[PDB]
Formats: structure tokens, C-alpha cells, sequence
């Protein structure tokens, strides 16, 4: 997905926020990782809504 | 910190889950409760400080 902001960091077990609650949620074992990086110069996207 | 702004404030039915839009960065350390259960435990006094 194509989250943005300190709600990346925010992803985690629980931590309800006003963007990771209704964007994607994993049940209570997170039996895994998350990768996530700096897509600034990459989908730099002015009108691209 | 060298005047506290402590606040005992009153009765009153205030939503925790309100702060959930604020300034980026808003880190939640919660040392003996939890940040998402704050929506049904009555609490007797809450003491704010700045």
C-alpha cells in the first residue's frame, strides 16, 4: 500500500491512529515483518490523487 | 519546568480519542495503562501538566 507519514511508523500491533485504523490492519500475531522507505523523489506525484 | 501548568480539572465526559489528529510525532508511552483503552475506564482525578 501506499501509506504515507508517521503513520508508517505508527504500524503495529494495536495503536489505533486516524489513518492505520482504516487503511490496513493484520490480526493479533504479526507474524512477519513491514518494509518501508523513503519514496520522496520516487512517486513524487503533484496532481496524481 | 520551572512553573508547571497543573490543571485538576472536573467531571466530564471527554473522549481520549480526540488528540488522534495532531502535530506529527505524537509518541503515546503509556507506563501502566494502554493508549487505545482509554475509551471506557473512569478515572477519579486526571492531573494535566505542560
Amino acid at each position: 500500500f501506499v501509506i504515507r507519514g508517521d503513520e508508517v511508523r505508527q504500524i503495529a500491533p494495536g495503536q489505533t491512529g486516524n489513518i492505520a485504523d482504516y487503511n490496513y490492519k493484520l490480526p493479533d500475531d504479526f507474524t512477519g515483518c513491514v518494509i518501508a522507505w523513503n519514496s520522496n523523489k520516487l512517486d513524487s506525484k503533484v496532481s496524481g490523487n | 519546568v520551572y512553573a508547571w501548568n497543573r490543571k485538576r480539572i472536573s467531571n466530564c465526559v471527554a473522549d481520549y480519542s480526540v488528540l488522534y489528529n495532531l502535530a506529527p510525532f505524537f509518541t503515546f508511552k503509556c507506563y501502566g495503562v494502554s493508549p487505545t483503552k482509554l475509551n471506557d475506564l473512569c478515572f477519579t482525578n486526571v492531573y494535566a501538566d505542560s
